């Protein structure tokens, strides 16, 4: 809640690098459906959060 | 200036009957005059670019034997090329033929701006790229 | 009159008074430093005259391309339509052999924070995002909580400093991509998507993160703004040659025998800056094979040109390289140059983010032949060939990073054509 609060409203689609990062540290890896929770936690389509995971290799999908 | 007898003829053209046509193949064809459509598979538009006349589509049956596509119609692969719509209407009402002119479509003129997908306040923003 | 010799910088004219971190990071360290001081005479001076401050200056950016500054943040200083003004400070260093960065972050935060405030104030921005990248995860949280202390010291927020300004400062962190050190797309991750440049135009001066006005300072860029302002344009102009001037960050790194971060003056000679402060080349002077200058992104030069070549960007662009980032990567002689480079274009085919053909396909290609030239397994045909492979990827891509990658090959085959060919040689005989 504070990190979807560090930008405009209406674009809570920047916080999908933090959370999804922030759902790591939690669980120490990504599972798919790690993915498909913060996709409805910011109203995104799973898919622009499957890009990002993929596209950044800080995050461990296995 | 041309020093040789000239005459007046005032009668529209019509050479049907100077070119062996049957006339089966002058009464019952339909002519259509059209630039053809962008083949939607490709991007390129030089085929879009001149008239076309073509007929109507006749028969085509089974060969008994080798099952290959017979065909009884003579003018089934004729394709005419013109430079302009008259000169395409020009040279089927001199043959005879009946004809349907179809007028081109070419594709209107649009707004792009590549910053459009990062709009502010605006649904033309894109999620990917 | 104007000088003619440049370095032996002196410790009453650095910046970065704690670029060791042998003092209080924290605030009331940087406040006893010289930080934080009369900052709401420099916001109520106006954004024209801290613009007029950093123009004359003549600071210019230290990303690796170095635009003049002071030219580029006026292209915010224009009327303010019904969107809101941000400033992005590009903490993502990620350039091979750059380390600078890093250490403001650690050690001087509270000169980046004042640094937002005053580039912010100069812009007419109402908050600062510093993004910076994931794996400077204590880094990171050494800014954070200098943040906060400047939040509750009334420094920076609701009326900063008592100037009638309000700014924020926000810490965005990224998530491990080289790319997303390019100003388009830093933004992009911002905004949540994959770290993919944009083309220009549009500007991010005029279409930027969230679809705002944007401009993307460096950390150094933006961490010299408040002493260029508090002692003028004229003391930081006095350095350096014309078009050069300033004190620069450096990142002496590989075979030195003390591989150090230090400031030092622009135009410093190169081997005046290797020898005084890096404790000179592993093996002698006369051990040196060849010097990267400012990063991966740099082509390389070799001995002969390193002995009377100064430090600043119109000098080492005469010597068919750059400035870039002024991380200089030193090898000598028993170095392996062409796996040196090799595994240099390995790193560009590892960080492409394949949104562009050239780079996408490119890079990779290069790197296969690269690959290829480390064993000899070609035939000398084949340099040729690469040169031009590296010419369509210069210029013909949506970035600079194709251009990144271009450039390390095309020095490697400038400067050190002999050995590829020896190399193939070998290979040829035994596998005859
Ligand atoms: C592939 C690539 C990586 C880059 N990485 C960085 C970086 O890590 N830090 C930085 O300040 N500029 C980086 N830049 C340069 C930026 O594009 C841009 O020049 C910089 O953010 C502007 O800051 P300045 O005003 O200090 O020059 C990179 C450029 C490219 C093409
Ligand atoms: S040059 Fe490479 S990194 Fe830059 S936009 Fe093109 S594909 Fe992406």
């Amino acid at each position: 809640e504070a990190i979807v609060k560090n930008y405009p409203e209406g674009h809570k689609a920047a916080a999908v690098l933090p959370v999804l990062d922030l759902a790591q540290r939690q669980n120490g890896w990504l599972p798919i459906s790690a993915m498909n929770k913060v996709a409805e936690i910011l109203q995104v389509p799973p898919m622009r959060v499957y890009e990002v995971a993929t596209f950044y290799t800080m995050y461990n999908r296995k | 200036t041309r020093d040789t007898q000239l005459i007046t003829v005032d009668e529209k053209l019509d050479i049907t009957t100077i070119t062996g046509v049957p006339e089966e193949h002058i009464k019952t064809r339909k002519a259509r005059i059209f630039v053809p459509a962008r083949n939607n598979m490709q991007s390129g538009v030089n085929n879009t670019k001149k008239w076309k006349m073509e007929f109507d589509t006749r028969e085509r049956w089974e060969n008994p034997l080798m099952g290959w596509a017979s065909t009884a119609d003579p003018l089934s692969n004729l394709v005419l090329t013109f430079s302009t719509k008259e000169d395409a209407v020009a040279f089927a009402e001199k043959n005879g033929w009946s004809y349907d002119v179809e007028e081109r479509k070419v594709p209107k003129p649009k707004s792009k701006s590549y910053g459009a997908n990062f709009s502010w306040n605006k649904r033309t923003r894109v999620s990917t790229k | 009159p104007k000088k003619t010799s440049f370095g032996s910088l002196k410790d009453e004219d650095r910046i970065f008074t704690n670029l060791y971190g042998r003092h209080d990071w924290r605030l009331k360290g940087a406040q006893s430093r010289g930080d934080w001081y009369k900052t709401k005479e420099i916001l109520l001076k106006g954004p024209d005259w801290i613009l007029g401050e950093v123009k004359t200056s003549g600071l210019r950016g230290r990303g690796g391309a170095g635009f003049p500054t002071g030219l580029k943040w006026s292209f915010m200083n224009k009327p303010s339509d019904g969107r809101p003004k941000y400033l992005v400070v590009n903490a993502d260093e990620g350039e091979p052999g750059t380390c600078k960065d890093r250490e403001i972050i650690r050690h001087d935060p509270h000169k980046l924070v004042e640094g937002c405030l005053v580039g912010g104030r100069a812009m007419g921005a109402r908050a600062a995002y510093i993004y910076i990248r994931g794996e400077f995860y204590n880094e990171a949280s050494n800014l954070q909580v200098a943040i906060r202390e400047a939040y509750e010291a009334g420094l920076i927020g609701k009326n900063a400093c008592g100037s009638g300004y309000d700014f924020d400062v926000f810490v965005v962190r990224g998530a491990g991509a080289y790319i997303c050190g390019e100003e388009t797309a830093l933004i992009e991750s911002i905004e949540g998507k994959q770290g993919k440049p944009r083309l220009k135009p549009p500007f991010p001066a005029d279409v930027g993160v969230f679809g705002c006005p944007t401009t993307v300072a460096n950390v150094e860029t933006v961490a010299v703004s408040p002493t260029i302002c508090r002692r003028g344009g004229a003391w930081f102009a006095s350095f350096g040659r014309e078009r050069n001037s300033g004190t620069k960050l450096f990142n002496i790194s590989g075979h030195v025998n003390n591989p150090c971060t230090v400031e030092e003056e622009m135009s410093v000679p190169l081997k005046e800056l290797i020898e005084k402060h890096a404790g000179g080349v592993t093996g002698g002077w006369d051990n040196l094979l060849a010097v990267i200058p400012g990063g991966s992104s740099t082509p390389l030069i070799p001995k002969s040109v390193c002995e009377t070549v100064l430090m600043d960007f119109d000098a080492l662009i005469q010597a068919q390289t750059g400035l870039g980032t002024a991380a200089v990567i030193v090898m000598d002689r028993s170095t392996d140059i062409v796996k040196a480079i090799a595994r240099l274009i390995e790193f560009y085919k590892h960080e492409s983010c394949g949104q562009c053909t050239p780079c996408r396909e490119g890079v990779d290609w290069m790197n296969k032949v690269m690959a290829r030239f480390v064993r000899g397994d070609a035939r000398p045909a084949e340099i040729d060939s690469l040169w031009e492979i590296s010419k369509q990827i210069e210029g013909h891509t949506i970035c600079a990073l194709g251009d990144g990658a271009a450039w390390p090959v095309q020095g490697l085959i400038r400067h050190f054509r002999p050995e590829l060919e020896e190399r193939m040689q070998q290979f040829a005989q035994q596998h005859q």
